[PDB]
RNA sequence: UCUUAAUUAAAAGUGGUGUACAGGUGAGUAUAAUAUUUUUUCGCUUAACUUAAAGUGAAGGCAAAUCCUUCAUAUUGCAAAAGGAUAUC
C-alpha cells in the first residue's frame, strides 16, 4: 500500500519533515521511492514584519502528488490536512458550527 | 355447485402436469445448447 | 447443555420396544463425535467393534455400540414412532414425545408434515395439553414447530375445548386467552417457526399465519366470552380492559376477513389444491370441526359489540357469520353419520351435548 | 469560545458525567465545584487541581468535547429520568394490515405507552425490539413483559483500555507454565506432604 | 427450592487481520553470478490499495459462526461466494 506520509528529521526539540511516496509497512526513515517536498511544523515570521503575523513554509510537487493520489495512494490524516488546503481533497474534519 | 364440489374437482393433476412438463423444457434446453455446441464445431473442422 | 434423551416411564411393553428401538440405534449414536459416529456403521470396523466396541459414559454407565447394518439393522423410524404414539395412554406416557421428538430432531429425521398435527390431537384429547404447549415453548430442543397451516389450527381448536368444557369460566377462560397469544407471539416474533413450508402457505393464503382470520377468530372467541360474564372494583376494571381489546380485535379481523366470503372462499383457490397446504379444509369433516368455534365466535361477538352501540362491526360480524353459516350448514348435510365433525358441530353450534 | 452546554435528564451533573465515562474519574467529583467548571478548565488548570495522569486528563478533555458536540454515549438522548433509572417500553403501530412496527421508547415509569404523546413519546437510539415484548440493548435489563430499566452504571460511555491475558503474546506460555509449577507445589504441600 | 425461554454485564475462548512490519546483532560467510547497466521486445500476478461491473442461493459437522465439508448457479463447459448491522411505515 503506498502512502503519502512524512518522515521525522531534524534535531532534539528542531522539528523537520519529508513528504514521501513509501510503503505503509516500512521504516519511517527508510529510502523511500520518491520525495514529493518538505513541511516545518515550527511557525515562522517574515523578517521585516512587525504585524506579528506567522506562517508556515512547506514545499511540495503537486504535480507528482497528484499522480499518486490518482492511482490509489493513501495520505496519512497529517498529509490529509495539507493535501485539502491546497485544494485536491476534501477535509477529513472540520469545526462544528452548532 | 358448492364450495365443496368445486373444491374437490380440482387437484394436483394439473399442477403435477405442469412441473413435470417445465423440467423437460429446460431438459431440452440443455440438449438444444449442447446440440448448438456440437455445430459450432462440426464447421469449424470441415473449415480447417 | 441438555440432558441425554431417556424413557424411564412406559406403561406398555410395546411402548418400550419402539422408544427403545428408535433410542439406542437413531438417538444415542447422535451423542457420539462425528468420527466414531462413522466406524459403527462401517464393515471395515466390524471385527474392531466386536473386541472392543465403542463406548460413551452416560450417566456414568458406557454404552456400548457395535457394528450396525445401516440397510438391514437400521429400523423404520416412520413406523417405530407410530407404534409408540399409538400406545400412549398415561401422561407418564405423553412424557415421552419431549425426549423422542427431541432425538428425531437431532438425528435430522425429516418427519411427516402432518405428524404435527396428529401429535397435537391424540395427546390434546387425552388431556395433556401442556406437553404440547410445553414443546411448542421449548422448539429449541424439540424441533416441534408450528411450520403447518394445520397444526396451528389443529393446537387453536383444543385451547378453546378446553376452555368451553367448562362453559368458559374465567379461571380457564383467562388461561386459554394467555394460550391463544402465546402462539400469536411464537409465529410472529420466533424465528424457528418460520421455513420453506411455511413461506409456501403463506403465500397460498396471502395472511400470515399471527394474521390468519382463521387464527385470529380463535383470540376473539375467548376474549367475546370474557366480556359476555360482566358487561368487585378490581374485576371492573380488568372487565373494562376486555371490552377494549374486543372492540380492538373484532375491529381488525373485518378488516382482513373479506366480505361475504366463508371458509373456503377466504384463501385463494391454488391454497385447496396441494394435499400438503390447506386441503384438509375440503373434506365435511374437517371443516365442520374447525368451523365450529369459529362461527360461535361471530355470532356472540357481534351480540356484545352491538349493544356497546356499533352498527357497522353489529353488520360486518353478521355478514362473515351468515357466510360462514351457510357453508358450514352444506358440511352437516354431506358428511357421514358417526364423524368427529358432525358431533362437535353438534354440540357446539346445536348445544344439544 | 467556551461555550457550556446545558446538562441532560440523564447526565444532570458532573458527578454523573464522571461517573459514566469510567477510567476511575469519579474520585475527581469534588476539583469541579460547579458544571460550568468542568467545562471551562483548561489543560493547564486540570493539572494543578491534580486530574492525572496525563492519560485520564487527556481522556476527559476529549469526552468534554463530545458532550458539547452531542455526541453521547448510550442511552444519552433520554427524556424521562428519576434518580438516575429510565424505563424503556415498546410502542407499537400498524403499518400495514398484515405487519407492525415495533420502537422502543422512553416514558414515565408510570404513564402507558398509548397515553403519552407524541411529543414525549421519545424514541431512544441504540435499542431495538427482538420479535414481540423484548428490547435488545446495552445495558437494557428486563422489568417485565415489555419493559426495561436503564440505569447509570460506572463505565457505562467508557472505551475500555485493552488488557494482556496471561502476559499477551510473547509471554504466554511462560506465563501458564509457572503457572503450572506454582499449582503442582501447592498440591505437594497439601496432600503430598 | 426445582425446571423452561430470554435480557444484561463480565471472564475465558472460537474465528478475521496483524505478529512476512518495526527493533537487535555481526557469529557464520571468500565472491564471476541464470549477477548487473543501456536500448529494443515481453510475460506473470488467485491478498492489500485505486476505478467499475456482475453475483451474493441450498444443506451437513462442532455449543455456534463471516470456522470446516459440500452442492446449485456463473459466454459453450470446467471453475465461486457469508453473512452481519441501522433506519423508515
Ligand atoms: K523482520
Ligand atoms: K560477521
Ligand atoms: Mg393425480
Ligand atoms: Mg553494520
Ligand atoms: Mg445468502
Amino acid at each position: 500500500v503506498l502512502k503519502l506520509r512524512l518522515a521525522r528529521f531534524g534535531r532534539t526539540n528542531a522539528p523537520f519533515y519529508n513528504i514521501v511516496v513509501a510503503h505503509a509497512r516500512t521504516a519511517r526513515n527508510s529510502k523511500p521511492l520518491e520525495v514529493i517536498g518538505t513541511y516545518d511544523p515550527v511557525p515562522k515570521k517574515d523578517t521585516y514584519d512587525t504585524t506579528g503575523k506567522l506562517h508556515k513554509d512547506i514545499k511540495l510537487d503537486v504535480t507528482r502528488a497528484k499522480y499518486w493520489i490518482g492511482v490509489g495512494a493513501q495520505p496519512t490524516d497529517t498529509v490529509w490536512r495539507l493535501l485539502s488546503l491546497v485544494g485536491i481533497l476534501d477535509p477529513k474534519y472540520k469545526k462544528p458550527q452548532p | 355447485g358448492d364450495a365443496f364440489q368445486r373444491r374437490e374437482k380440482a387437484n394436483e393433476d394439473f399442477a403435477i402436469r405442469q412441473r413435470e412438463k417445465e423440467k423437460l423444457l429446460e431438459l431440452k434446453k440443455k440438449l438444444a445448447e449442447q446440440q448448438k455446441h456440437l455445430k459450432t464445431l462440426s464447421d469449424h473442422i470441415d473449415e480447417i | 447443555t441438555y440432558p441425554v434423551v431417556s424413557f424411564n416411564k412406559t406403561s406398555s411393553p410395546e411402548l418400550k420396544e419402539a422408544l427403545e428401538t428408535l433410542r439406542e440405534k437413531v438417538i444415542l449414536p447422535t451423542y457420539l463425535p462425528p468420527e466414531l459416529r462413522q466406524k459403527i456403521f462401517n464393515k471395515k470396523y466390524e471385527k474392531e467393534l466386536a473386541h472392543d466396541p465403542v463406548t460413551i459414559q452416560i450417566d456414568g454407565q458406557p454404552q456400548r455400540f457395535s457394528y450396525i447394518n445401516m440397510l438391514t439393522d437400521m429400523p423404520n423410524t416412520p413406523k417405530n414412532i407410530r407404534a409408540a404414539l399409538l400406545s400412549m395412554k398415561n401422561g407418564g406416557d405423553f412424557a415421552n414425545l419431549s425426549g423422542l421428538l427431541e432425538g428425531m430432531h437431532r438425528a435430522n429425521r425429516k418427519l411427516p408434515y402432518w405428524l404435527s398435527a396428529q401429535i397435537v390431537r391424540k395427546a390434546c384429547k387425552a388431556g395433556h395439553l401442556q406437553l404440547i404447549l410445553n414443546m411448542v415453548r421449548d422448539v429449541k430442543r424439540t424441533g416441534f414447530t408450528l411450520e403447518r397451516h394445520e397444526t396451528v389450527n389443529e393446537l387453536l381448536f383444543w385451547i378453546q375445548r378446553f376452555a368451553w368444557k367448562s362453559d368458559y369460566s374465567e379461571p380457564e377462560t383467562r388461561k386459554a386467552l394467555r394460550e391463544v397469544q402465546e402462539i400469536l407471539d411464537a409465529l410472529e416474533g420466533d424465528e424457528r417457526h418460520m421455513s420453506k413450508d411455511r413461506k409456501r402457505q403463506q403465500a397460498l393464503t396471502r395472511f400470515p399465519y399471527h394474521r390468519d382470520p382463521q387464527f385470529l377468530a380463535a383470540r376473539l372467541n375467548l376474549t367475546a366470552e370474557l366480556a359476555a360474564r360482566r358487561a368487585t372494583s378490581e374485576q371492573q376494571l380488568n372487565s373494562a380492559n376486555d371490552v377494549k381489546n374486543l372492540v380492538k380485535y373484532a375491529e381488525q379481523l373485518v378488516r382482513l376477513w373479506p366480505a361475504d366470503k366463508a371458509l373456503l372462499d377466504m384463501y385463494t383457490d391454488e391454497a385447496y389444491v396441494a394435499r400438503v397446504d390447506l386441503r384438509y379444509l375440503i373434506k365435511p369433516q374437517v371443516h365442520l370441526r374447525y368451523a365450529s368455534f369459529t362461527l360461535q365466535a361471530l355470532k356472540n361477538a357481534a351480540k356484545i359489540v352491538g349493544q356497546l352501540g356499533h352498527g357497522p362491526l353489529a353488520a360486518q360480524l353478521i355478514n362473515r357469520a351468515a357466510a360462514v353459516e351457510a357453508e358450514s350448514q352444506l358440511a352437516y348435510a354431506k358428511v357421514d353419520d358417526g364423524m368427529a365433525g358432525q358431533k362437535i358441530y353438534e354440540m357446539v353450534v346445536g348445544g344439544k351435548k | 469560545l467556551p461555550l457550556i452546554p446545558k446538562p441532560t435528564p440523564f447526565v444532570p451533573d458532573v458527578p454523573t458525567f464522571l461517573t459514566l465515562i469510567g477510567r476511575d474519574l469519579k474520585q475527581h467529583a469534588d476539583k469541579f465545584p460547579t458544571w460550568e467548571a468542568l467545562f471551562t478548565l483548561t489543560t493547564d488548570q486540570l493539572r494543578e487541581l491534580g486530574v492525572e495522569p496525563p492519560r485520564a486528563r487527556r481522556y476527559l478533555l476529549r469526552w468534554r468535547q463530545r458532550f458539547r458536540e452531542g455526541k453521547f454515549g448510550i442511552g444519552g438522548d433520554l427524556k424521562h429520568v428519576e434518580n438516575g433509572v429510565a424505563y424503556l417500553k415498546i410502542h407499537e403501530k400498524e403499518a400495514s394490515p398484515t405487519r407492525t412496527s415495533r420502537r422502543v421508547v422512553n416514558v414515565p415509569a408510570n404513564q402507558h405507552v398509548e397515553e403519552v404523546s407524541e411529543g414525549e413519546r421519545v424514541k431512544v437510539k441504540g435499542y431495538k425490539v427482538k420479535g414481540v415484548s423484548t428490547i435488545v440493548g446495552p445495558y437494557a435489563l428486563p422489568v417485565q413483559k415489555g419493559v426495561a430499566k436503564l440505569a447509570v452504571t460506572e463505565g457505562m460511555w467508557e472505551d475500555k483500555r485493552g488488557h494482556k491475558v496471561d502476559g499477551g503474546e510473547r509471554r504466554r506460555a511462560e506465563v501458564r507454565f509457572k503457572r503450572g509449577v506454582a499449582e503442582r507445589k501447592a498440591l505437594r504441600e497439601k496432600m503430598g506432604f
